[PDB]
C-alpha cells in the first residue's frame, strides 16, 4: 500500500531483477556491463579527509588522493539484489566496513568488490595496488 | 527530484535506518549522516548490531537484452508455436502484520491443473550480516471475498517444500507435452514476484545426463535437469511467460473469460483463478479457425494415428457409396479439393468455410448451422469428417472426435471443448450426444472388392472379397486385420464414427453378385 520506506532508484531496476533471478548473480552482472548496460549507481559515497591508509577494508572510512570512498554494503552485490551470500556460511566481507575503491575505477563499484581480492598480508588491494608479491 | 521503485522497498517499522556501512542504498542511510547530498561516517553515531528489516519483492520489472540470456516473455506469436507448454498461474497473497508493513507475501498459489499449494507467508529479510529467507507475520487482505483466504494462513508449508512440489507437479505434466514451460498470466505482476522463490535463471543449458534443453535446477548439488529426469529437484530454469492481459482486453479476467465459456464457474481460489486465464488464452487463439502454418512437431504416433485415419475414411465413405448409392456426396469442411474415394460416378460438391485459395474455385464458402441448412441438403449424402457442429443432418457420413478422452495429443479448452493438436492444434467443440440425435452409430465392418491371393481367423463382420467358403482368403484375412488394427486404434485415438441410419450392412453383398 506505500506505506513503506523506498530503497531503490529506477535506474538499477532491471540490473537488479536480473541478478536476484540469475543462479550465478557473479557473471550475469559482469555480462549486463557486457551488453552495453549501465552499472549500479546509488551506492553510498563518503565524504572523506582523503588522507588515510589505502587499504580496501576498513572500520572508518580510509581514503587517498587515490581512492574514493564507499559505504561497504552499497558496493556489494550479494548484499544489494537481497540474495545469499558466496560465503558458504552465511556472512558478508563488506558490511558494516567501509570500502575503498581507485577513483578511476570508481564508476562501477559494486563490480570492482567482485573482479579484485584483498592481500591477507598488507590488508590492501592486490594490483590497485599492492607491495607484496 | 527524485523518482524511485519501490522495488526493494524497505517495510520495516523502524525509524532511522541506516548506519551508512550496513545501509543497501545511498537513498536509505539516516539522514543524520548525509550532508551535500554524500554521507559521512561520524563513530559517535554507532551501527545496529541487531536489526530486521523487510524487503519487498514486488515490482521485478524484467527487460534487459543480455546476448547468451533468453527473453523470458514472449510473442503471442511465438507462444502459439508452444502450446501447452502453457500454464495458467495466479497467486493469492498477505500482507506482512506486526514487526513490518508495506509488501506482499505469496499465501496461495495455483494453476491449470487443479493444484492449489498454500505456503506459510515468508519474506526476504536485511539483518546485520547478510539477508534472510524467513518465516514474517501477515494478515488477509481487508475484503469480505478474501475472507476464504484467512485459515490458509496455518495450512502450511515451508518454501523449500512449495518448490519441490512445485517442479514436480510441472515435472510430470508437461514431460511428455514439452521441452519448456510457458506460464499464462493475468494479472502479471504479483506472479512474476512469486516466481522469485522457486526460479531461477541463465543462459540456455543442456540437462545433465540428456540431449534436451534444462527446465530445472538443484541447488542441492549444482546440476541442471530436463522435464522427465529431474527429480527432489527445487528450482525451475529458465521458464517462459505471456500475460493475457496485455492483448489489451476491456475488463477484469473474469468478465472476458465467462463471455466466451460457460463451463468454468468461480470459486475465487488461484487455481479456478488461473485456469479462466488458459481459456481465454485457448479461446481468443485456437477458436479463431485453424491456422495451418504452424508445425507442432509430433511425440508420438501421431503418425499411425494419422494413417489409420484416412484408412478408415476412404473404407467408410467407398462402401457407403457402393451400399446406398448416391447421386451426389455433400462433403461439408473440405478446404482442399482431395476427393477421399477418388474415383466414384458420383457427383462431387466441396463445402468450407475457410477454403484454401488456390481451389478455392472448386469450393463452395460455407458455414453449416444445423438450424439455416437441415433443409438446404436433401439429395444425396452428406459427409462431415471432423467437422465438428450444431447437431449433423439425417442422411450423413461423419467422425467427430470426443473431446472427454485424454491423450498427449489432446489438451483442455474453452468452453468444455478440448484443443487437439497434431498437426495443426484442432479446437474442437465438446462433445455433445445431441449432435448425433438424427445419425446412428457406426457398427465395425471390413469391405473389398478384388481378387484373392499368419494363422486364418473368420470374422462374422467383414463383407469380404469371398465369402462362399470360411473364408479366410490368405490375403484379406491379413488386410481385414490389418483395417481392424487401424480402426482399433483411431477408435482408441477417442475418435467416434456416425452413420446416416439407413445404411445396412447387407446392401454391399449385392455388388457381390453378376
Ligand atoms: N478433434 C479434431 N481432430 C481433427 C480435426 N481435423 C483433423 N483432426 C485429426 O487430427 C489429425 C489432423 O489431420 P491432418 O491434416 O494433420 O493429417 P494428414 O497429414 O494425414 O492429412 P493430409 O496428408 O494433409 O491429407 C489428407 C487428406 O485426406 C482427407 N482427410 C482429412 N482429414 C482426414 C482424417 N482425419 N482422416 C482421414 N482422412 C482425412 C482429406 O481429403 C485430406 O485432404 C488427424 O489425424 C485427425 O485425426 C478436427 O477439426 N478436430
Ligand atoms: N460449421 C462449419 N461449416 C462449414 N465449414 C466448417 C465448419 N466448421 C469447420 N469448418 C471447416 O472445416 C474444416 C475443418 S478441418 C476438417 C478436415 C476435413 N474433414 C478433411 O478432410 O481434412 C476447416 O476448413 C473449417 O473451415
Ligand atoms: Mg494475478
Ligand atoms: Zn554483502
Ligand atoms: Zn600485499
Ligand atoms: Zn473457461
Amino acid at each position: 500500500g506505500s506505506a513503506g520506506n523506498a530503497t531503490e532508484v529506477p535506474a538499477n531496476s532491471t540490473v537488479l531483477s536480473f541478478c536476484a533471478f540469475a543462479v550465478d548473480p557473479a557473471k550475469a552482472y559482469k555480462d549486463y556491463l557486457a551488453s552495453g548496460g549501465q552499472p549500479i549507481t546509488n551506492c553510498v559515497k563518503m565524504l572523506c579527509t582523503h588522507t588515510g591508509t589505502g587499504q580496501a577494508i576498513t572500520v572508518t572510512p580510509e581514503a587517498n588522493m587515490d581512492q574514493e570512498s564507499f559505504g561497504g554494503a552499497s558496493c556489494c552485490l550479494y548484499c544489494r539484489c537481497h540474495i545469499d551470500h558466496p560465503n558458504p556460511k552465511g556472512f558478508c566481507d563488506l558490511k558494516g566496513k567501509y570500502v575503498q575503491i581507485p577513483t578511476t575505477c570508481a564508476n562501477d563499484p559494486v563490480g570492482f568488490t567482485l573482479r579484485n581480492t584483498v592481500c591477507t598480508v598488507c590488508g590492501m588491494w592486490k594490483g590497485y595496488g599492492c607491495s607484496c608479491d | 527530484a527524485e523518482n524511485v521503485t519501490g522495488l526493494f522497498k524497505d517495510c520495516s517499522k523502524i525509524i532511522t535506518g541506516l548506519h551508512p556501512t550496513q545501509a543497501p542504498t545511498h537513498l536509505s542511510v539516516d539522514i543524520k549522516f548525509k550532508t551535500e547530498g554524500l554521507c559521512v561516517d561520524i563513530p559517535g553515531i554507532p551501527k545496529d548490531m541487531t536489526y530486521r528489516r523487510l524487503i519487498s519483492m514486488m515490482g521485478f520489472k524484467m527487460n534487459y537484452q543480455v546476448n547468451g540470456y533468453p527473453n523470458m516473455f514472449i510473442t503471442r506469436e511465438e507462444a502459439i508455436r508452444h502450446v501447452r507448454a502453457w500454464i495458467g498461474f495466479d497467486v493469492e497473497g498477505c500482507h506482512a502484520t506486526r514487526d513490518a508493513v508495506g509488501t506482499n507475501l505469496p499465501l496461495q498459489l495455483g494453476f491449470s491443473t487443479g493444484v492449489n499449494l498454500v505456503a506459510v507467508p515468508t519474506g526476504y529479510v536485511d539483518t546485520e550480516n547478510n539477508t534472510e529467507f524467513t518465516r514474517v507475520n501477515a494478515k488477509p487482505p481487508p475484503g469480505d471475498q478474501f475472507k476464504h483466504l484467512i485459515p490458509l494462513m496455518y495450512k502450511g508449508l515451508p518454501w523449500n517444500v512449495v518448490r519441490i512440489k512445485i517442479v514436480q507437479m510441472l515435472s510430470d505434466t508437461l514431460k511428455g507435452l514439452s521441452d519448456r514451460v510457458v506460464f499464462v498470466l493475468w494479472a502479471h505482476g504479483f506472479e512474476l514476484t512469486s516466481m522469485k522463490y522457486f526460479v531461477k535463471i541463465g543462459p540456455e543449458r543442456t540437462c545433465c545426463l540428456c540431449d534436451k534443453r534444462a527446465t530445472c535446477f538443484s541447488t542441492s548439488s549444482d546440476t541442471y535437469a530436463c522435464w522427465n529426469h529431474s527429480v527432489g529437484f527445487d528450482y525451475v530454469y529458465n521458464p517462459f511467460m505471456i500475460d493475457v492481459q496485455q492483448w489489451g482486453f476491456t475488463g477484469n479476467l473474469q468478465s472476458n473469460h465467462d463471455q466466451h465459456c460457460q463451463v468454468h464457474g468461480n470459486a475465487h481460489v488461484a487455481s479456478c483463478d488461473a485456469i479462466m486465464t488458459r481459456c481465454l488464452a485457448v479461446h481468443e487463439c485456437f477458436v479463431k479457425r485453424v491456422d495451418w502454418s504452424v508445425e507442432y512437431p509430433i511425440i508420438g504416433d501421431e503418425l499411425r494415428v494419422n494413417s489409420a485415419c484416412r484408412k478408415v475414411q476412404h473404407m467408410v465413405v467407398k462402401s457407403a457409396l457402393l451400399a446406398d448409392k448416391f447421386p451426389v456426396l455433400h462433403d461439408i469442411g473440405n478446404p482442399k479439393a482431395i476427393k477421399c474415394v477418388p474415383q466414384a460416378e458420383v457427383e462431387w460438391k466441396f463445402y468450407d468455410a475457410q477454403p484454401c485459395s488456390d481451389k478455392a474455385y472448386k469450393i463452395e464458402e460455407l458455414f453449416y448451422s444445423y438450424a439455416t441448412h437441415h433443409d438446404k441438403f436433401t439429395d444425396g449424402v452428406c459427409l462431415f469428417w471432423n467437422c465438428n457442429v450444431d447437431r449433423y443432418p439425417a442422411n450423413a457420413i461423419v467422425c467427430r472426435f470426443d473431446t472427454r478422452v485424454l491423450s498427449n495429443l489432446n489438451l483442455p479448452g474453452c468452453d468444455g471443448g478440448s484443443l487437439y493438436v497434431n498437426k495443426h492444434a484442432f479446437h474442437t467443440p465438446a462433445f455433445d450426444k445431441s449432435a448425433f440425435t438424427n445419425l446412428k452409430q457406426l457398427p465395425f465392418f471390413y469391405y473389398s472388392d478384388s481378387p484373392c491371393e499368419y494363422v486364418p481367423l473368420k470374422s462374422a463382420t467383414c463383407i469380404t472379397r469371398c465369402n462362399l467358403g470360411g473364408a479366410v482368403c490368405r490375403h484379406h484375412a491379413n488386410e481385414y486385420r490389418q483395417y481392424l488394427d487401424a480402426y482399433n486404434m483411431m477408435i482408441s485415438a477417442g475418435f467416434s464414427l456416425w452413420i446416416y441410419k439407413q445404411f445396412d450392412t447387407y446392401n454391399l453383398w449385392n455388388t457381390f453378385t453378376r
